[PDB]
RNA sequence: GGUACGGCGGCCAUAGCGGGGGGGCCACACCCGGUCUCAUUUCGAACCCGGAAGUUAAGCCCCCCAGCGAUCCCGGUUGUACUGCCCUCCGAGAGGGGGCGGGAAGCCGGGGACGCCGCCGGCCA
RNA sequence: CUCAGGCGGGUCAGGAAUCCGCCGUAGAGUGCAAGGGCAAAAGCCGGCCUGACUGGACCCGUAACAGAGGCGGGUCCAGC
């Protein structure tokens, strides 16, 4: 600020966290909303309603307790992540009563085929009535794992080291980069089971 | 030239390696001033001295002392970055000798510099895109943390203090390739 | 010379922000809420041009009467006629 | 010239705008410090008016003139700094009137004026002690040719009011 | 219940601009690589996808300041400028004045201020 | 996605052709006067379209208070 005239931004706006026209686009529907935020190595889905003193989360699911609880050694921050934090989300907010709610993705593109749209299936697949359009879900393969598995594959056959450098913390972890479908499919039913 | 600054320019850039000044990025211009066959040439130049194509820039405002007009294409524009980047430059910097004059490097470390002719690594006046060679090359540094200020969600600004400066641009130019002149 | 009523007749302070409330207003009056009997305040907000009340009536205090899709309806005493408004609430400020 | 009497009050509203008043005329009076102003002074002469008025261009030019000559003969340009400390930005207009009397009476602009508050300075006389009867002649005669009551005032560096002790040693 | 952890927000500068010191269980980042999803009017620069070799240099988190901007309180200018009502008050005029009721702006001096608050989750206990 | 202007550096290239970096509260632009409003836009650049449509209701302004033919505008219901 340099003058008395200077229009200093919104605290969000400035911290550029919040897109206030969306919010406010979003806010005027009066239902809650399912909003989806994306980490480096996490996934957020929270279900929240409005109050003029400050929105109020009624459901909240963080990717991290996948890890726990069910127990979920892949990397956080994938769409098979993000498609079982949606399950995870969905089944909490029908558990808890919530039936509809639109999708809030902030700030992040609509960019089809993202881990937004993976937790947006992921929430229909539970149950949670959510509007929207299948043409933007991501594809099954990818949804289920298998371009994961088949970069690990091709890695493998090309030079180790590149492998060994792209994987080397699922190696660690112990779980192979092979058979990640397979362990998504052991996670998703565990959810199922838990929560049906 | 002479940086007074060098030993404790390289004693922070080993003590830290995330200020060492790394190249963000390698853009040659050529500016040929007409549409037309002589832009194709330039074009075609390009593309076989870089490897991707590049970027017709038009003409901003009407110039009638350069014969230009607004939405005319002008120019041809090429930004490199990476390993291919680095190669780039380095046989560009062999191109002319590898001295670079203490006038020109810009306040935060990047340079600018000018390649008149084709004496250069490999290349032949082949008989298209000949005449069409002169460019210059303007090399931009950057600290790792520079990802802040061009990212969109919470973008932020970066201080002073891990912003660059000629010196240290100087210093890594060293440490990379070439010399200065005092000119 | 006289000069016909107009919306936007002589506003040029009345419809002018302050520099520093320039851009977007905060979101509590746009979403805010009124029941049936309510006095509300009609403070104009420049930068929306939806559901505005001609601006001879700013600054004055009314009664809800009713909603039609998103404007409230007021009513205001105008000399002795009763006249009706469809105001978005936005521009409509709670007495007290 | 019309009298000045017409001018003399300051009931109409300020007109100065150049950016709408059609035909405006250029200043007549165009320097405003005179002698050496860079130079030190231990005594200032100010000139006051006692009411608001409106001063013109003509008067303010025929003071300055007659003021500069008196201390340049008497005192000496490096030993006198003399200021004018207003400016004319009212624009004076006239009906402009074989013959339409009183119809689209709309003055045409004719001249400038100063437009001055109560007990507002008008001009000012930097000198030291040997020249303060030089300095408050030449306030007098300023004051001479203005169409208002005027006052002389004597200030230190300091800003304070030291006529009566002045006048009296 | 603790945490120099994060998400969504309310008031929208007393909250901003600019400086100094410290920190990474977790978490947030910088960062590594572009097969797949996605994109360049070129460029994996942005956006997107797949990750954890390295770093706390900075984004971020905690503490501090008063150079700029803003703004709250106290004292002076000052009940000054201005003003509502009445008047057989003065003034050649301009205008001013008496009684009752209100009352600045700017400037100087001393303090304040480098934000306050709501919902929830992560980690530990 | 961010403008005008400015600074520093660049082959012809100069005050002015094109390009890299920084400052930059809008000092630009928004078809046309002026006022008001607009910065992850209402500006600039692209994709897809015709809601510049049909059948109706209520209300405000010209025309305050306080009467009005015609006209302009706002809030909605239904169809496509």
């Amino acid at each position: 600020a340099h003058g008395p005239r200077y229009r200093v931004p919104f605290r969000r706006r400035r911290e550029g966290k919040t897109n206030y026209r969306k919010r406010l686009k979003l806010l005027k529907s009066g239902k809650p909303r399912l909003v989806v935020r994306k980490s480096l190595n996490h996934h957020i889905a929270q279900i929240i309603v409005y109050d003029p003193k400050g929105d109020r989360t009624l459901v909240s699911a963080h990717t991290r307790e996948l890890i726990r609880d069910f127990g979920w050694k892949g990397h956080c921050g994938n769409t098979p992540s993000a498609y079982l934090l949606g399950l995870l989300i969905g089944y909490k907010a029908k558990q808890a009563g919530i039936e509809e709610a639109i999708l809030d993705i902030g700030l992040h593109p609509p960019v089809r085929g993202s881990s937004v749209f993976a937790v947006l299936k992921g929430a229909v697949d539970a149950g949670l009535n959510v509007p929207h359009s299948p043409e933007i879900f991501p594809d099954e393969y990818r949804i289920r794992g298998e371009h994961i598995a088949e970069y690990a594959k091709m890695l493998k056959e090309q030079d180790e080291e590149k492998f060994r450098r792209q994987f080397g913390g699922y190696l660690v972890k112990g779980l192979d980069p092979e058979k990640l479908p397979e362990h998504f499919e052991e996670v998703k039913a565990r959810i199922i089971e838990k929560f049906e | 030239v002479e940086i007074p600054n060098k030993e404790q320019i390289l004693a922070d850039w080993e003590a830290h390696p995330m200020r060492r000044p790394r190249i963000e990025k390698v853009t040659i211009n050529i500016g040929v001033g007409e549409s037309g066959e002589r832009l194709t040439k330039a074009e075609i130049m390009l593309q076989q001295l870089t490897g991707q194509k590049p970027i017709r820039r038009k003409a901003k405002k009407t110039n009638r002392d350069f014969g230009i007009r607004r939405g005319e294409p002008i120019a041809v524009k090429v930004t490199l970055r990476g390993p291919k980047a680095y190669e780039l430059l380095k046989r560009l910097l062999a191109a002319v000798d590898n001295r670079l004059k203490a006038s020109s490097f810009d306040e935060h470390g990047n340079v600018c510099f000018g390649i008149e002719e084709h004496i250069n690594i490999p290349g032949v006046e082949y008989d298209p895109e000949i005449g069409i060679f002169g460019m210059d090359v303007c090399v931009t540094l950057e600290r790792p943390g520079f990802r802040v200020a061009r990212r969109k969600r919470k973008r932020a600004k970066i201080p002073t203090r891990h912003k660059l400066t000629k010196e240290e641009g100087m210093v890594y130019m060293m440490e990379e390739f070439g010399v200065e002149i005092v000119e | 010379v006289q000069k016909a009523h107009s919306f936007r007749r002589k506003t040029r302070k009345k419809l002018s922000k302050h520099p520093r409330r320039r851009g977007l207003p905060p979101l509590t009056r746009f979403l805010q809420e009124f029941e049936v009997g309510q006095r509300v305040h009609i403070v104009i907000e420049p930068s929306y041009h939806k559901g505005m009340p001609d601006p001879r009536f700013h600054g004055r205090t009314g009664t809800v009467v009713g909603k039609r899709g998103e404007a409230y309806i007021v009513e205001i005493k105008d000399g002795s006629k009763v006249k009706t408004l469809f105001i978005h609430p936005v521009h409509l400020r709670p007495q007290k | 010239l019309r009298p000045a009497k017409i001018d003399r009050y300051v009931d109409k509203p300020a007109y100065t705008r150049r950016e709408y008043i059609r035909g405006a005329p250029g200043p007549k009076i165009t320097i405003f410090d005179m002698g050496n102003p860079a130079g030190d002074f231990e005594f200032e002469v100010s000139l006051h008016t006692a009411e608001p008025v409106q001063i013109r261009q003509n008067a303010l030019e025929a003071a300055r003139q007659q003021v500069n000559r008196y201390l340049q003969k008497n005192v000496g340009r490096s030993n006198y700094h003399f200021k004018i400390r207003v400016y004319p930005f009212q624009v004076l207009r006239e009906n402009p009137m074989y013959g339409n009397g009183m119809r689209r009476p709309f003055g045409k602009p004719i001249g400038l004026a100063a437009r001055l508050k109560k007990d507002q300075k008008i001009l000012s006389i930097r000198v030291n002690r040997q020249h303060l009867k030089f300095a408050i002649e030449g306030a007098r005669r300023a004051a001479m040719k203005f169409p208002c009551k005027c006052y002389y005032r004597i200030y230190d560096k300091e800003g304070n009011d030291v006529t009566t002790k002045i006048l009296s040693q």
